[PDB]
């Protein structure tokens, strides 16, 4: 088989407004094989409730997934996405930045 | 019978016993299909195979049915605790690879499986031959032999005519369907008629031999038979006649 | 045998059916004779309008999902049950309801005459044979509780291109009447 | 609507 | 304008952990409408768009049986591919297939396609003429033989030129209010300080469909794209997409930079600035 490291983007469905409910998304793509563990975090804890989209792939055969959950943005929380893949020595963690 | 083979062909089973049906498809064929068929009705799907893999088994009506194909050649459909509702014909078909138009395919002759309440109703046929009427030969100048098989059950009979050791087909027509002697009775025994017709010159020749052969399908060697009557096993009942 | 069709010898027969899925890639015609297995007659690729091979002509009409088989110069050997089948991809055939085709024999010289046959080997039960009757001739079941009448089958002696309808009757109630 | 069933490899 | 239907199949063998897994998703353009997962407790074809649910049980039970069989075929394919390469039994392997039809603006089949990969490698592909195949290696040539004996290509030409186009036209009509209603992007510019003299200008594009878009930064009206930052277009999780493009500018020169956007829903391109 072929190994390809996933690309990751953590962001929000809507422009973040402290207090107002919203959706937190972790978008992984460009990886291969399809076995992958993605988890959303809040203050380092794993938020169990997470809905992931259906497995699919791009014209180049790379897979992509959308793990997401509902959250209310409030300061001093630090949401992040921890992704582990066959091609990673250890889980790559990407913190959420509402400016991106 | 060049093509797919199906082992039992005819099978009688009492309510509760098990039965196994065998299919021998063409050696190279990848896909193999099983169908079920009621009295003169369209075949319905049971299950089919890709090599040895079972792509679908939703057609099986009960969990008692179990098809398989160990090494992707012969297939076997097993039925456990057979019920009256299992009585039907079971067809097998094999194809080189799928059933697209133009791809080699063959259907098997089928296997009629009659599930009976009790084996005490099985009786082989009683065959008799009737000679042509001189009145017929005096007018039509043709001779018509009639064969009559009675008292058999179920209707697992295959009739044929043999003139001087040869199975003939010209001048023959057999009843399309047996005739139930007891119309009101449910387990009534059946009767089948047939006719063979040749010129008066052939019947007049007393050196000719006419034989009506009836292949009956009953029990096999492995069957519990206790009644003092003769075991009603698969056999051939014949009635012969000679010219005059 | 969900539908029935009677045709005269030498005429043409037309069988019809309305299959299910409009996505069927191949339509099939099978015939099943009494006791035998299914025989493949023809197939047509769903993108074709019509296909011909010997005395068979297949006409397809998608949208309406209508399939037709025309047998040219239909003869007694054509009497059977005919089934529509459709297939798409790597799936099993899906069969439609059957149609029983009954070919009425051409009787050049009618000559109806009932005859009684010699019960060889001293068979008490007698039998009388209704033979040489016309294509329009009919044979019904005597309501007599113990008088059996068989249906009518045609006989074909190829030696002289001769055909003849035949019927048989017998009685087990000890009351026979050849008339 | 999907292709019915592909042939095996 | 130019629409298309696409299916993606994935089969992954997981030795010692059950039968291979089979997933299938179907898209009309960038809108997924059907999903099937062989690992669900009630494996069935489930609608994923509000323009396919009104099809009736006959339609959905037909896809369920279709998928259940396809998953069995792919398990056969994994064994066969494994045997072609003499691959260990304790290894995990992946089969992928993608097929669909491009319905040109003429309203007819513009082109059909079907291609497969094994372990991320091009394996076999249906040629553009829909009559033959192109095989990557000697193993794919064994597969080609088997498909040629089965008339597999004749069945794909009939599906791509008929069923595919016929049902794509049906889907577009049922969901015209969304599949044919292009949605322009909501845009704006944010400001973020870098150094005492550096600042970042991020141009946002949110809530558009389809996903095709282009964001360009220009200082003085030129193609200042050598030091622009673009993130892959990403989904908002509800049918719309997001995308931003950033550039680092010397503080005080903000109004020298203009963001250009191009989307189907926008009649003419949109030039956007940063409002302090």
């Amino acid at each position: 088989m072929i190994q390809r490291t996933p690309k990751i983007q953590v962001y929000s469905r809507h422009p973040a407004e402290n207090g107002k409910s919203n959706f937190l998304n972790c978008y992984v793509s460009g990886f291969h094989p399809s076995d992958i563990e993605v988890d959303l975090l809040k203050n380092g804890e794993r938020i169990e409730k997470v809905e992931h989209s259906d497995l699919s792939f791009s014209k180049d055969w790379s897979f992509y997934l959308l793990y997401y959950t509902e959250f209310t943005p409030t300061e001093k929380d630090e949401y992040a996405c921890r992704v582990n893949h066959v091609t990673l020595s250890q889980p790559k963690i990407v913190k959420w930045d509402r400016d991106m | 019978g060049a093509g797919v083979s199906q082992s039992p062909r005819y099978k009688v089973a009492k309510r509760g016993q098990d039965v196994a049906l065998r299919c021998d498809p063409i050696s190279g064929h990848v896909s193999l299909f099983w169908y079920q068929q009621a009295l003169g009705q369209g075949p319905e799907f049971l299950t089919y195979f890709q090599n040895e893999a079972q792509l679908d088994k939703s057609g099986l009506p009960s969990d008692r049915f179990f098809a398989e194909r160990p090494e992707g050649s012969v297939s076997t459909l097993k039925i456990q605790r057979t019920q009256q509702e299992d009585s039907a014909v079971y067809l097998c078909a094999s194809s080189l690879a799928g059933l697209a138009g133009g791809v080699e395919q063959f259907f098997g002759p089928g296997t009629r499986l009659t599930v009976l309440e009790d084996l005490k109703n099985v009786f082989p046929p009683e065959v008799a031959v009737f000679e042509p009427s001189e009145a017929e030969i005096s007018h039509t100048q043709k001779a018509t032999l009639v064969c009559l098989a009675t008292g058999f059950y179920p209707d697992h009979v295959e009739l044929s005519w043999w003139v001087n050791g040869k199975e003939v087909h010209s001048g023959v027509c057999t009843d399309p369907q047996p005739l139930k002697e007891q119309p009101a009775l449910n387990d009534s025994r059946y009767a089948l008629s047939s006719r063979l017709r040749v010129s008066a010159t052939f019947w007049q020749n007393p050196r000719n031999h006419f034989r009506c052969q009836v292949q009956f399908y009953g029990l096999s060697e492995n069957d519990e038979w206790t009644q003092d009557r003769a075991k009603p096993v698969t056999q051939i009942v014949s009635a012969e006649a000679w010219g005059r | 045998q969900s539908l029935f069709l009677s045709v005269r010898e030498g005429d043409s027969s037309v069988i019809n059916c309305t299959y299910t899925d409009s996505s069927s890639t191949y339509l099939y015609w099978y015939k099943q004779e009494p006791g035998a297995g299914l025989q493949l007659l023809t197939y047509i690729f769903s993108n074709m309008d019509m296909k011909q091979d010997q005395r068979l002509t297949v006409l397809l009409n998608k949208k309406d999902k209508h399939l037709s088989l025309r047998i040219a110069d239909t003869q007694t050997g054509d009497s059977a049950i005919y089934f529509c089948a459709e297939v798409e991809g790597n799936t099993p055939l899906v069969f439609g309801k059957g149609t029983r085709l009954s070919v009425i024999a051409n009787i050049q010289n009618p000559d109806p005459a009932v005859y009684q046959l010699r019960d060889s080997k001293s068979s008490d039960k007698s039998v009388c044979l209704f033979t040489d009757f016309d294509s329009q001739t009919n044979v019904s079941q005597s309501k007599d509780s113990d008088v059996y009448i068989t249906d009518k089958c045609v006989l074909d002696m190829r030696s002289m291109d001769f055909k003849s309808n035949s019927a048989v009757a017998w009685s087990n109630k000890s009351d026979f009447a050849c008339a | 609507k999907a292709y019915n069933v592909t042939q095996a490899f | 304008g130019s629409h298309s239907m696409r299916y993606f199949y994935t089969a992954v063998s997981r030795p010692g952990r059950g039968e291979p897994r089979f997933i299938a998703v179907g898209y009309v353009d960038d809108t997924q409408f059907v999903r099937f997962d062989s690992d669900a407790a009630s494996p069935r074809g489930e609608p994923r768009a509000p323009w396919v649910e009104q099809e009736g049980p006959e339609y959905w039970d037909r896809e369920t049986q279709k998928y259940k069989r396809q998953a069995q075929a792919d398990r056969v394919s994994l064994r066969n591919l494994r045997g072609y390469y003499n691959q260990s039994e304790a290894g995990s392997h992946t089969l992928q297939r993608m097929y669909g039809c491009d319905l040109g603006p003429d309203g007819r089949l513009l082109r059909g396609y079907d291609q497969s990969a094994y372990d991320g490698k091009d394996y076999i592909a249906l040629n553009e003429d829909l009559r033959s195949w192109t095989a990557a290696d000697t193993a794919a040539q064994i597969t080609q033989r088997k498909w040629e004996a089965a008339r597999e290509a004749e069945q794909w030409r009939a599906y791509l030129e008929g069923t595919c186009v016929e049902w794509l036209r049906r889907y577009l009509e049922n969901g015209k209010e969304t599949l044919q209603r292009a949605e322009h992007p909501k845009t704006h510019v944010t400001h973020h300080p870098v150094s005492d003299h550096e600042a970042t200008l991020r141009c946002w594009a949110l809530g558009f469909y389809p996903a095709e878009i282009t964001l360009t930064w220009q200082r003085d009206g030129e193609d200042q794209t050598q030091d622009t930052e673009l993130v892959e277009t990403r989904p908002a999780g509800d049918g719309t997409f997001q995308k931003w493009a950033a550039v680092v500018v010397p503080s005080g020169e903000e109004q020298r930079y203009t963001c250009h956007v191009q989307h189907e829903g926008l009649p003419e391109p949109l030039t956007l600035r940063w409002e302090p």
